[PDB]
């Protein structure tokens, strides 16, 4: 998901 | 709403760059070509203006004639009226024209003129004269 | 906050009943508005005295006790909601002092297929409730995708790693309940070129900043021009992004066109007026001629010759007023043409050293969804961003196996013992498994409901490593194949000593290829001891399983060393390197929401199974097979939490169906 982007 | 800013995407765009497998790349080289035509077209018309400027190199400098500085005058000399006579042949109505030739008299009395000696001058007969060329 | 604040740490609506509310308590919803808020209240109260004290059990009787006028006016309410609330999960779960020891026997059996966060989950709550809870688990280890290595004093999260934020996560709780040592993470991450050399804070911030902008411009694509099939396909993220990044290629094109455009149109405009001058220059060349031979006729003259000397004189005068009044406007175009010459539109949208940070960008996307961008659907891919939780993110330090660990304590679990078969049928289950080191030696396992923790990845297997009987329905079995399952791998680095910016947690590392994006592009520096953590994402993922453990660490000392310097990078004492495509009891990492699935495939993924009658034209059967995971929470996919969460739902949807809600009435 978008949630672990860096 | 509309896209972000510095980001351009029109439903138009997006149906002509995914009409088939490779018309992103098609349009992309049609606009490649377009700025090559465009681009050397340029230098073309830059050369022919280079060209176009050297024969107007000087100016029009060897051809300047001096400024007369003349005042103007109210009485009409015998030589001024033949002046004035000569100038409605070749200029017609053209009072400025005519006021320029003579040189000291103004463009209204160049109109007062045209009616002072109208008959005198037959200046209906050297109006219609003019208009024949 | 207070009560309020409860409710949002709940991930519940403060001031409003949910769904799930309304079905347990339809008279309040239905009922009038004073109601719904004494209801609102107990519900806050209740969650905020439990929250506030996470590590012994809430009873009724303590819930009441802290309650005032109205409020504790109404007994049965109060009860109602107490076990409601305890029902789903949401007091008294995960590791509590338990005030009253558990029931003297047990009600109903239930088998537990997968030992991972979702399944103890489950387990721990159903045996909370009084009911026989087994688990089995293939490996020799609990946790499942929450795998931590650990060796001497290196410890390092080989699965699970971050706790994205605690605002409304359940994990907060835990946290509580469990020593685990939560680092945030800071935010900067400085990029590193193919070369070594460090990107400048300039292309940096302005790539980056690109890359937001891309991604905003699929979400435009997506929803307001309805951009989502081509060609019957779904489109995914990938594609659009290519789209999008052509348009803006165009667009520049497009600016540089219209531009030179400009050029040629004043330049154009400048000829025509260079050919008058030239044509006028030429009459008046002759006219100086006309009147120098016409004043060679010296005085004294008759009339006709004096005019013709007067009337030369202002017909030249004439055109001298006409190629001056043309040499103002040769001036004025001429610098015309100066100014758009001067300031040229842009060149390029992005150079080759530009679209090479911006893949790294992309890889970052890719390892985030742990997929190729290719595969991730436009419309959905982020459907669960609206439940994404506040705060900073966090890393567990001491490794985050000290969760799963922690929730294993108490519970029935059969390790290395790997589910091969499930049979449901109207009167109950049956589950054959063997033992992982000696095959041939089979278990059979009876049991009234049996929840399946399996991973997507496993039950996408081919040919099946679990069989169901009867076969799986069509429904569900869609909703398999549909779904994406996706990859992601880390590389442990152990060295004796810190070589690197300490205060720097994460640095990226910029590939030469598109292809090679997401091999080695992001570096970890989390725990105590010196380790550096190394992922692979994207397309590289699945391709570096196929590559020995030698090279991969290999090209991550020549990485390192192309950054700090080729004799400040020691050889490393300790490395692993995961491989989850290739484990056979996670076939992958976790879910993402591929093209053509949706977030509504999650909801079908969690919906039980209900065998067929035995006898025909006997009553409908209770639900058998419950899934748990992952994989089966829409608002929550992927992650720790989301597991935990799932597992928590179906015992209290289990305890439902086995012990009878009480709590409805
Ligand atoms: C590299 C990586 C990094 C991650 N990082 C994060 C992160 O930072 N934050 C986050 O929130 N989430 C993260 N996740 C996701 C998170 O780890 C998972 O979503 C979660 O652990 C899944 O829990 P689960 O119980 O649904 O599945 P699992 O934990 O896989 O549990 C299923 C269990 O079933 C077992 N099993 C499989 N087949 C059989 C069989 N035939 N018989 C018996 N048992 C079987 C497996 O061994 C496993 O123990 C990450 C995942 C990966 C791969």
């Amino acid at each position: 998901p978008r949630s672990f982007l860096v | 709403r509309k896209p972000p800013k510095g980001m351009f995407l029109s439903q138009e765009d997006v149906e002509a760059v995914s009409a088939n497998a490779t018309a992103a790349t098609t349009v992309l080289r049609q606009l490649d070509m377009e700025l090559v035509s465009v681009k050397r077209q340029i230098q073309n018309i830059k050369q022919t203006n280079s060209a176009l400027k050297e024969k107007l190199d000087g100016g029009i400098e060897p051809y300047r004639l001096p400024e007369v500085i003349q005042k103007c005058n109210a009485r009409w000399t015998t030589e001024e009226q033949l002046l004035a006579v000569q100038a409605i042949r070749k200029y017609g109505r053209d009072f400025q024209a005519i006021s320029d030739v003579i040189g000291n008299k103004s463009v209204v009395q160049v109109k007062n003129f045209f009616v002072n000696y109208r008959r005198r001058f037959n200046i209906d007969e050297v109006l219609q004269e003019w208009e024949a060329e | 906050s207070g009560v309020e604040g409860a409710a949002f740490q709940s991930r519940l609506p403060h001031d409003r009943m949910t769904s799930q509310e309304a079905a347990c308590f339809p008279d309040i919803i239905s009922g009038p508005q004073q109601t719904q808020k004494v209801f609102l209240f107990i519900r806050n109260r209740t969650l905020q005295l439990w929250l506030d004290n996470p590590k012994i059990q809430l009873t009724f009787e303590a819930t009441l006790q802290q309650l005032e006028a109205p409020y504790n006016s109404d007994t049965v309410l109060v009860h109602r909601v107490h076990s409601y609330l305890e029902r789903h999960g949401l007091i008294n779960f995960g590791i509590y002092k338990r005030i009253k020891p558990l029931p003297t026997k047990k009600t109903g059996k239930v088998i537990i297929i997968g030992s991972g966060v979702s399944g103890l989950a489950a387990a721990r709550q159903l045996q909370s409730f009084g009911m026989d809870v087994t688990l089995l688990e293939a490996r020799d280890r609990v946790g499942g995708r929450v795998a931590t290595f650990r060796k001497g004093n290196y410890v390092a999260d080989l699965g699970a790693m971050v706790v994205t934020g605690l605002g409304g996560n359940p994990m907060a709780v835990v946290s509580k309940q469990v020593n685990m040592e939560l680092a945030k993470i800071k935010q900067k991450c400085p990029l590193y070129e193919a070369n070594g050399q460090a990107v400048p804070k300039e292309k940096d911030e302005m790539v980056e900043q690109e890359f937001n902008r891309l991604l905003e411009a699929t979400s435009y694509l997506s929803h307001q021009l309805d951009f989502n099939v081509l060609n019957n396909k779904p489109v995914s993220l990938g594609q659009a992004l290519e789209v999008v990044i052509q348009l803006q290629e165009k667009h520049v094109k497009d600016e540089q066109i219209e531009h030179w455009k400009k050029i040629v149109k004043t330049q154009e405009e400048l000829k025509e007026l260079l050919n008058k001058m030239v044509n006028l220059k030429e009459k008046i060349k002759e006219l100086h001629q006309q009147y120098k031979e016409a004043s060679e006729v010296k005085p004294p003259r008759d009339i006709t010759a004096e005019f013709l000397v007067k009337s030369k004189h202002r017909d030249l005068t004439a055109l001298c007023k006409e190629y001056d009044e043309l040499a103002e406007t040769q001036g004025k175009l001429e610098e015309k043409l100066q100014e758009l010459e001067a300031n040229p539109p842009s060149d390029v949208y992005l150079s080759s050293r530009d679209r090479q940070i911006l893949d790294w960008h992309f890889a970052n996307l890719e390892f985030a969804n742990a997929t190729p961008l290719s595969t991730l659907s436009l419309k959905h891919w982020d459907q669960d961003d609206d439940f994404e939780f506040t705060g900073s993110h966090l890393t567990v330090r001491n490794g985050y196996s000290c969760v799963p660990v922690a929730l294993a304590e108490g519970l029935d679990i059969k390790l290395n013992t790997a589910v091969r078969q499930v049979r449901y049928t109207a009167s109950g289950c049956e589950v054959i498994a063997v033992n992982t080191r000696s095959t041939s030696q089979t278990f059979i396992y009876k049991c009234d409901a049996v929840l399946c923790t399996l991973p997507l990845g496993v039950l996408k297997q081919q040919p099946p490593a679990v069989q169901f009987v009867p076969p799986l329905p069509e429904w569900k079995t869609s909703a398999v194949q549909r779904m994406g399952f996706g990859n992601l791998n880390k590389v442990v680095l152990c060295f004796d000593r810190v070589f690197w910016d300490p205060s720097v947690n994460l640095f990226g590392h910029v590939g030469s290829t598109t292809a090679s994006r997401g091999e080695l592009f992001l570096f970890w520096n989390l725990y105590k001891a010196p380790i550096l953590l190394a992922l692979v994402a994207g397309e590289a993922a699945g391709i570096m399983e196929n590559i020995s453990d030698d090279v991969i660490v290999g090209r991550c000392l020549a990485i390192l060393k192309g950054i700090f310097g080729s004799s400040a990078v020691p050889q490393p004492k300790e490395t692993v390197v995961s491989r989850w495509r290739a484990d056979p009891w996670a076939r992958g990492s976790y879910s993402y929401v591929a093209a053509g699935s949706s977030g509504n495939d999650y909801d079908l993924m969690a919906q039980p199974i209900t065998p067929g009658p035995s006898i025909p034209g006997a009553p409908q059967p209770i639900p058998r097979l419950f899934f748990a995971g992952e994989h089966t929470i829409r608002n929550y996919p992927a992650t720790v939490h989301g597991a935990l969460l799932s597992g928590l739902r179906e015992a209290g949807r289990i305890a439902d169906q086995f012990l009878g809600a009480m709590y409805t009435l």
